[PDB]
């Protein structure tokens, strides 16, 4: 539905601003879909206030889209994120790693596989280093070596870990020539600057829009997913971030017209970030899942599970031939 | 005769056309990290 769109953008931009608030000058890279898919996957086993808090935390309105329509949209979306072309490599997976003896409801394992593509891996969490290596290899495999060490510390009393990964590699329509990549200034601010390899192309026709109102330019440099590059004027990053919303995102899309660009300069670079999202998810109202009042009895048939830690890691590579994105989310669950 | 120069902090967003699911989002304040 259209109400799914309103939820997805609100959740993505809400999370983004919360990530920024923790360290307002640091690089940010993350996958909103990865995080919300792991939580939606968890909500398959939630009930009562634990369930409603999760789905509301994801910005869904339950009166507007039912729980079954949310899971349906995730299912449909996951199937589109496994594709291969000469121009695209997409992959996305879900998995649950479970204490070998822990009994799971048939409905939960069936739903998890049908809707989220998730198998169940018997794992010995008491052998903590081996369990960690098992999960980290699954993510490393899924993201083709790009996300390593997603899980650094794992409680040895862990009952299960729900994992999502996503991998996105895309060639530029018009690649940059590496002969035209040269060290150039990058201005952290008006008076702080470093030298970075700066790629360049001449005479590009690409979707373009100058927004003199918000003091920014947006362009598109590339399937069925758009990639927007939003370039605020100097000292206008904060102003631009202040206006991020569904509304202005839609306005950006409705205003992009093809246009010939004399020169385009874009840095060649790699950034990565990892986060613990407990604080942010509690701040978003997902709170009962973390306490002894958690109700995950849709997983096991008892209220014997609560979330302990949610971690997220993402990596972004920009180079002459295209871009590479990957991310993963792990939801760690303890006994109660 | 237009110049677009990513030599200062910028944003990138990957948006699904149909759901407006946001696959990836980033802010680049310093490519040299
Ligand atoms: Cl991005
Ligand atoms: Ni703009």
């Amino acid at each position: 539905d259209r109400g799914l769109a309103s939820a997805n953008v609100d959740f993505a931009f809400s999370l983004y601003k919360q990530l920024v608030l923790k360290a307002p000058d640091k690089n940010v890279i993350f996958s909103p879909l990865s995080i919300s898919t792991a939580l939606a996957f968890l909500s398959l086993g939630a009930h009562n206030t634990t369930l409603t808090e999760i789905l509301k935390g994801l910005k869904f309105n339950l009166t507007e889209t039912s729980e079954a329509e949310i899971h349906q949209s995730f299912q449909h979306l996951l199937r589109t994120l496994n594709q291969s072309s000469d121009e695209l490599q997409l992959s996305m997976g879900n998995a649950m790693f479970v204490k070998e003896q822990l009994s799971l409801l048939d409905r939960f394992t069936e739903d998890a596989k049908r809707l989220y593509g998730s198998e169940a891996f018997a794992t010995d969490f008491q052998d903590s280093a081996a369990a960690k290596k098992l999960i980290n290899d699954y993510v490393k495999n899924g993201t083709r070596g790009k996300i390593t060490d997603l899980i650094k510390d794992l409680d040895s009393q862990t009952m299960m870990v729900l994992v999502n990964y996503i991998f996105f590699k895309a060639k530029f329509e018009m690649p940059f020539d590496p002969q035209d990549t040269h060290q150039s200034r990058f201005y952290l601010s008006k008076k702080k600057y470093v030298m970075v390899p700066m790629m360049s192309l001449h005479h590009l026709t690409i979707p373009y829009f100058r927004d003199e109102e918000l003091s920014c330019t947006v362009v598109q440099l590339n399937g069925n997913a758009s990639a927007l590059f939003i370039l605020p004027d100097q000292d206008k990053m904060e102003e631009v971030e202040a206006m991020l919303s569904q509304e202005t995102l839609s306005r950006f899309f409705e205003s992009l017209e093809f246009r010939e660009i004399g020169e385009l300069y874009l840095p060649k670079f790699s950034i990565s970030r990892d986060y613990n999202l407990n604080d942010i998810l509690l701040q978003l109202g997902i709170e009962e899942a973390f306490t002894s009042k958690a109700d995950l009895s849709g997983i096991t048939g008892a209220r014997n599970l609560a979330v302990s830690q949610v971690v997220h890691k993402a990596v972004l590579d920009v180079f002459e031939e295209g871009t590479e994105r990957s991310a993963a989310t792990a939801l760690e669950v303890l006994f109660q | 005769r237009t110049i677009v120069r990513f030599n200062r902090p910028f944003l990138m967003i990957i948006v699904d056309n149909f759901t407006w699911s946001i696959f990836f989002m980033s802010k680049v304040t310093n490519p040299k990290q």
